[PDB]
């Protein structure tokens, strides 16, 4: 799963 | 600025529960984005990342620990807390709770640490070491300060009036949960003869002060 | 999960070198790796963050590039603060990984260690259980391989053993092993050997006794 700030 | 301290016990025993908690000023729990992580690191291993949490309280474990883990916050304490439980020796390490910046980009990185609280796992209980003598143009000689619990100990050679050539190993944690170090220290053969080696040990957890002279 | 591979894993210079150290991951992690240096007995320190940028604070002599599955650390000029060991993070995916660590010394001269084996002592020896040390004396580099035999059983399993830190003044390090035997067993065997394996010794060096003699 992505890291919180992949954004 | 930000500073963060790790604290709980510094001992406990396999199978218990190990509670730990990072008090931090310099930043709050509520502030946008920012998260609290906790990282430990065996003796001589490398880091191994546990969890985090954040302002909004969605929290990750490592996959290979969340059955055992769980992390919460207190906002009006500032405080992180963690807890592991059916802790083994393979647990017994440093332990540090670290910080994250939240988006105001340099998110990616754990930027002020704690100073770390290690925590030893063993069954022993406070135990004094036996001392038994190393023996034999350079000469070795040593002592074996065995058994004892919990650290530390401190050994010097000739009341202090010894320093070059010496080497304190750092100690081991045996199968048995009780430490066991070694001192030698290296000195001239032609000196095997004439001059005495003992070593100071000292156990203040257990007072058990022992001075152990060794020739050959 | 995915997988940090630091290298080289150990490492050897001298002050006023220039050096650069890798971290690659398994699975592309954008810019979310940051770089810490970790003094003996102090917590990671940030360097840089998010792969490039330099940490507020920072000396100018560290920088860091990459992207993706690639980065490096660099120093300009290594510092005597900078015999430290160096790590790590990705901060893309979780879990968070850590890579395994890149450990930087001083360096000097190759130097054979001085091996000496010691017997267990009468004393320990109705305790119940019998420790026979061998103690690697003063050598660079760090690796170096203690090997065990009993009447040329090679041992296993029942050795430990730990190094000193570097030493400050001739840049060496010191290991010592412990054989741990239960005393019946100690007392029915005749060659204890120590075996060395370093760098310095162009053939493995074996210390021994033989238990009654």
């Amino acid at each position: 799963e992505l890291d919180k700030w992949a954004s | 600025r930000i500073t963060l301290k790790e604290s709980g016990p510094p001992l406990v025993k396999p199978t218990q529960t190990l509670t730990l908690t990072c008090s931090f000023s310099g930043f709050s729990l509520s502030d946008f984005g920012v998260g609290v992580g906790w990282i430990r690191q065996p003796p001589g291993k490398a880091l191994e990342w546990l969890a985090i949490i954040y302002s909004d309280d969605d929290k990750r474990y490592s996959p290979s620990l969340n059955t055992r883990l769980t992390i919460t916050k207190d906002t009006s304490k500032n405080q992180v807390v963690l807890v592991m439980t059916r802790v083994s020796p393979v647990d017994t390490a440093t332990y540090f709770c670290a910080h994250r910046r939240g988006p105001t980009g340099p998110v990616n990185a754990m930027d002020v640490w704690g100073q770390g609280i290690t925590v030893t796992i063993s069954s022993t209980s406070t135990k004094g070491p036996s001392v038994f003598p190393l023996a034999p143009g350079t000469a070795a000689l040593g002592c074996l300060v065995k058994d004892y619990f919990p650290e530390p100990v401190t050994v010097s050679w000739n009341s202090g009036a010894l320093t070059s050539g010496v080497h304190t190993f750092p100690a081991v944690l045996q199968s048995s949960g009780l430490y066991s170090l070694s001192s030698v220290v290296t000195v001239p053969s032609s000196s095997l003869g004439t001059q005495t080696y003992t070593c100071n040990v000292n156990h203040k957890p257990s007072n058990t002060k022992v001075d152990k002279r060794v020739e050959p | 999960a995915l997988q940090l591979t630091q290298s080289p894993s150990s490492l050897s210079a001298s002050v006023g070198d220039r050096i650069t150290i890798t971290c690659r991951a398994s699975q592309g992690v954008t810019s979310a790796l940051a770089w810490y240096r970790q003094k003996p007995g102090s917590p990671p320190q940030l360097l840089i963050y998010d792969a490039s940028s330099l940490e507020s604070g920072v000396p100018s002599r560290f920088s860091g590039s990459g992207s993706g599955t690639e980065f490096t650390l660099t120093i300009s000029t290594l510092r005597p603060e900078d015999f430290a060991t160096y790590y790590c993070q990705q901060l893309h995916f979780y879990p968070h990984t850590f890579g395994g660590g890149t450990r930087v010394d001083v360096r000097r001269t190759v130097a054979a260690p001085s091996v000496f084996i010691f017997p267990p002592s009468d004393e320990q020896l109705k305790s119940g259980t019998a420790s026979v040390v061998c103690l690697l004396n003063n050598f660079y580099p760090r690796e170096a391989k203690v090997q065990w035999k009993v009447d040329n059983a090679l041992q296993s399993g029942n050795s430990q053993e730990s190094v000193t830190e570097q030493d400050s003044k001739d840049s060496t390090y010191s290991l010592s092993s412990t054989l741990t035997l239960s005393k019946a067993d100690y007392e029915k065997h005749k060659v204890y050997e120590c075996e060395v394996t370093h760098q310095g010794l162009s053939s493995p060096v074996t210390k021994s006794f033989n238990r009654g003699e």
